[PDB]
């Protein structure tokens, strides 16, 4: 009821819940692609809408995905100010 | 005519004082350097109006001066002592927590015995052993002489240490490169006295690593002492250079006389012990009292004009300021040290007050005459000596203050009993 | 230009946020192991904390 | 000469009288000493108004304060103080910052008396208004007692206020004293009762990788678990498990207690995660009270009770 | 280069020209609670 | 004492590389060099504020780095503005 078979989960968070939780988990490291890692993102404004821009809104849509404009792009895309240099506050 | 301002008295000082350091990259702005009977000082050459931040008058770089770190590993970021040195064990022979001043001093004596060092040049302005004010070079007739016991047997507890540090380090069967640096035990006791006397404590940052370290650095050890300072030491990572800086508001004019913190809110003994310094305004010293009898506070703080949370005490002047020309650190002192009551807003009751002070008085005036001498004598006694030893004159100032303190209390007491009933 | 489009669009949430983020591990460079010659082994020690 | 000797007796019964709450008595001493000819002073005014003062008497006070004023003679601090310390107990706070510039048209200093209006208000169940005061000093360049600093976001927090906590908490930090893991905390608490865990991952980010004075405890982890647990937007079951896994750190004092426990069994329950359920409650009831904890006065969803009801359908009844 | 900024509202018009909704949603750290921006 | 090295002393002090050593060496005391630009355009956005075409001699920020450079023992010209004395 934690994980699916089939995800893609940090390796920070996984030795966490590897040493948190006692149900089997197995886990092998992938090596991702600098587009397929770009396509797994906490984000789909941006940094997910580059390449495909037809499945990464669907699914995104389906999902209900809530997305907290952390990145660059996506405060570009939008017009707002970008949180980087005289902009990230704090 | 001349203008008589305090810093006319005394005459300019070498200007080689001020070219071993300007070759380097030392500035001093709108400072001047004069030296008189007691020693340097640092004055003002140009009024300087209130301003909204601080000035610099002082830009100290960081290969000028030695720096010990305060933690375990001992990292010197002027790196003046080879790897393989011997003195590195006698450095590090020693606890990491009650004794500071000793790998002070021996950084000093190495740097005293290596060339093209800023030091060699420098050692020629710091106080020689009979200029000196510190009670590490002082004889038993003047500790006998302080008629305070307790001094005395921590000064000579911190003598006997440093006597027993020599002689346990600088043995016989010591090499060469150690015993040219102390060849006589008078040397490292001198060296003590310069590393305990002059040692600024400051959280420097140079990189990414922010240490806290003891550094001793040149031009800003001229700086004098006073609880109303005018300026403070400041790091500069960006360029490794300390700054000296006015305060921000605080008006100065030409002949002023710059000076800042040592040791802030401590007693007048540890001045005594340390820097071999007394000021009979010290607003920190503590009267003891042994009786019962309690004055009232806040009464006590609105009859002298002292305004302010009891972590900062200051005289309002603009309350009254030539009525109160009386309000100095001795009286914020006193109402700091004396046994007071407060319970809630119930005002005091003039018999009770009354009845207080005079055994206030009274048990002043039995602490006092538990001194062999009095007041008059040893103000007799500090001018009857012309030119006497530095100790001695320290020793008969520090008593001095002493009796002024307990006569200023007696006098505010009296102040207070007189003008309570307007 | 597409491998340095692609290489920007990889990485760009990675923005400076704290000063210390508490680690005790670290790599370990070793030139006996790791750089063979002296040239690689400063190149890799200069501005490493 | 016989001056003083007359003002001695003159102002003792007059103290004497106002110790015990009389003000009659001082007024008709201040009458009698008025017709002998010598005119009234401050010390003999203090006691008049500390007559009403003790007899929380407002208009009193007021009226003594303008018999003093009119004669051409400013008062005394304590005077002022008494009388801002009265307003303040009352709740009357708007009655405080004239006092307040009246002592500053005096040149006098306003710190210790507005540390004293915004303390009593405090203490008298007059938080709004004082939270007003502090801001409004605030501003001007007075600084505050650290103290007063916790206790207003203490006070703040358990009524439920964030927007003057956080407040009080950016003045704080820009006077010159930083936050601490207390401060921190009861901000996290008004946080975690708001529906979204972001609001309060980000003071746990904040917390943790920041300075040692501010490092978490076992209430941070208490409450940003609370905020994860009783969501009600997405999943939220690998987070939990994340932050678990950032719990194990022995070396830091950070050990669970029974709240701890009792959430992760709520948490791990409601997630059909019965298998470490079971394990967490071992925990908690190796502690005293700690079902009373699970059974959170029956708010949530009566943890107890699903918990009860999930070892009954999954049939692990030596469990149960 | 472009002229709520034009260009956010050009793309949630043509997002939701294929049925697909946008908020903005700022929240408000001090009080909690949300805000659509439109 | 080089005695031909007045024309560069004056080059610099017309051309206007007075500001760009102005410059660093305020950068010399601040950690962050965003922190520094953003007090500068508050203070430059205040000093605006109150008095419109008073903003200094011929600008604000300028005006704010010239009482900026003034206040630490540096005489400098009010926003850094010195015309030609020989211009027909």
């Amino acid at each position: 009821n934690v994980f699916s078979p089939g995800e893609l989960i940090g390796l920070l968070r996984a030795e966490r819940m590897g040493r948190a939780l006692e149900e089997a988990i197995c886990y092998r490291v992938v090596l991702l692609g600098i587009t397929r890692a770009s396509l797994n993102t906490q984000s789909f404004i941006s940094e997910a809408s580059f390449q495909e821009t037809a499945r990464v809104l669907a699914k995104a849509a389906l999902r209900g995905r809530i997305d907290w404009l952390k990145g660059l792009k996506e405060n570009v895309v939008l017009g707002g100010v970008i949180p980087v240099g005289t902009g990230f506050k704090g | 005519q001349p203008h008589d301002t305090p810093a006319s008295q005394l005459e300019l000082a070498d200007p080689d004082f001020y070219k071993i350091g300007y070759v380097r990259s030392f500035r001093a702005y709108g400072i001047e350097f004069r030296e008189g009977p007691d020693g340097y000082g640092v004055f003002a050459s140009r009024d300087v109006e209130p301003l909204r931040r601080a000035r610099v008058i002082m830009e100290i770089p960081l290969e000028l001066m030695l720096t010990i770190s305060k933690k375990l590993p001992w990292m010197f970021f002027p790196d003046i002592i080879p790897v393989g040195h011997p003195i590195f064990d006698i450095i590090n022979s020693t606890n990491p927590e009650t004794d500071s001043d000793l790998r002070l001093a021996c950084l000093l004596l190495y740097a005293f015995d290596c060339k093209d060092n800023f030091w060699q040049l420098y050692g020629d302005f710091l106080p020689s052993d009979d200029e000196c004010t510190s009670f590490l070079l002082a004889t038993e007739e003047d500790l006998l002489e302080l008629q305070d016991e307790k001094l005395a047997s921590t000064m000579r507890e911190q003598q006997q240490r440093a006597l027993e540090f020599w002689e346990k380090n600088w043995h016989s069967a010591v090499p060469l490169k150690i015993k040219r640096l102390a060849r006589d035990p008078e040397r490292f006791i001198w060296a003590m006295c310069i590393a305990q006397s002059r040692s600024i404590n400051l959280q420097m940052r140079i990189g990414a690593l922010v240490q806290d370290a003891n550094l001793l650095v040149p031009y800003a050890d001229m700086m004098n002492h006073s609880f109303q300072p005018n300026c403070f030491f400041h790091w500069r990572f960006k360029d490794r250079m300390l700054e000296v800086m006015i305060n921000a508001g605080q008006r100065i004019r030409k002949g002023d006389e710059m000076t800042v913190d040592y040791m802030a809110g401590q007693k007048n003994n540890f001045f005594m012990q340390r820097y071999g310094f007394s000021s009979p305004v010290n607003p920190w010293d503590v009267i003891h009292f042994t009786g019962d009898a309690k004055i009232h506070l806040d009464t006590f703080l609105s009859v002298f004009n002292i305004s302010g949370l009891p972590g900062e005490y200051y005289h309002n002047s603009r309350l009254s300021n030539d009525g109160d020309s009386f309000v100095d650190g001795a009286i914020i002192a006193a109402a700091r040290t004396l046994p007071t009551w407060s319970d809630g807003d119930l005002p005091p009751i003039p018999s009770l007050e009354r009845k207080a002070v005079k055994e206030l008085q009274e048990e002043c005036h039995q602490m006092l005459a538990e001194f062999p001498t009095t007041s008059d004598e040893d103000q007799k006694i500090l001018d009857s000596m012309p030119d006497c030893r530095r100790t001695l004159e320290a020793a008969i100032k520090y008593r001095l203050h002493r009796k002024l303190l307990i006569e200023k209390v007696i006098q505010a007491l009296d102040i207070y009993q007189d003008r309570i009933l307007f | 230009g597409y491998l340095t489009r692609r290489l920007v669009e990889v990485v760009q949430h990675i923005v400076v946020r704290r000063t210390d983020c508490g680690t005790a591990r670290g790599i370990s460079v070793s030139p006996r192991n790791g750089m063979m010659p002296e040239r690689i082994f400063i190149q890799t020690l200069i501005g490493r904390v | 000469g016989t001056e003083k000797v007359l003002r001695l007796v003159f102002m003792e019964e007059l103290m004497e009288r106002a110790r015990n709450a009389d003000s009659k008595g001082v007024s008709q001493v201040i009458y009698d000493m008025i017709a002998a000819g010598l005119s009234p002073g401050p010390r003999s005014f203090h006691g008049f108004v500390v007559s009403h003062v003790l007899n929380r008497d407002n208009d009193g006070a007021m009226h003594a304060l303008r018999r003093e004023l009119s004669e051409g003679l400013r008062p005394l601090h304590e005077t002022f103080l008494a009388l801002v310390r009265l307003f303040g107990a009352k709740g009357l706070a708007t009655r405080g910052l004239e006092i307040l510039a009246a002592m500053e048209k005096l040149k006098y200093d306003i710190r210790q008396a507005w540390l004293v209006l915004v303390e009593e208000l405090v203490r008298s169940n007059h938080l709004e208004d004082a939270n007003k005061v502090f801001l409004k000093g605030a501003e001007g360049g007075l600084r505050a007692t650290d103290e007063i600093y916790d206790l207003l976001i203490e006070q703040d927090c358990k009524v439920g206020d964030h927007s003057n906590a956080l407040t009080i908490a950016y003045e704080m930090e820009a006077a010159g004293r930083m936050a601490t893991t207390f401060h921190f905390n009861c901000l996290l608490s008004v946080q975690a009762t708001c529906g979204i865990p972001e609001i309060a991952f980000a003071t746990f980010e904040n917390m943790e990788y920041g300075e040692d004075h501010m490092k978490p405890d076992t209430e941070t982890y208490n409450w940003v678990i609370q905020a994860y647990t009783r969501a009600e937007s997405y999943d939220r079951v690998q987070d939990v498990a994340e932050l678990l896994g950032m719990m194990v750190e022995d070396h830091k004092r950070v050990q669970p207690n029974v709240r701890t426990y009792a959430l992760l069994v709520e948490c791990f329950t409601k997630y059909c995660v019965v298998r470490e359920a079971i394990r967490h409650f071992r925990g908690l009831k190796n502690f005293e009270g700690g079902t009373q904890v699970l059974y959170n006065d029956g708010k949530y969803g009566d943890p107890l009770s699903l918990y009860l009801r999930a070892l009954c359908r999954e049939g692990r009844i030596v469990e149960l | 280069k472009s002229d709520a900024p034009e260009s956010f509202r050009l793309l949630v018009r043509e997002l939701r020209s294929l049925a697909l909704e946008l908020n903005h949603f700022l929240v408000s750290e001090k009080n909690f609670q949300i805000n659509r921006k439109e | 004492r080089i005695p031909f090295l007045e024309e560069q002393v004056r080059k610099i002090r017309d051309g206007g590389k007075l500001l760009t050593m102005d410059i660093h060496r305020l950068l010399l005391n601040e950690d962050n060099r965003f922190d520094f630009v953003n007090e500068i355009a508050a203070e430059a956005k205040q000093y605006v504020e109150n008095n419109r075409d008073e903003y200094g001699a011929k600008k604000a920020i300028l005006h704010v780095l010239s009482n900026r450079m003034n206040d630490a023992g540096v005489y400098r010209a009010e926003a850094y503005m010195e015309s030609d004395p020989f211009k027909p």
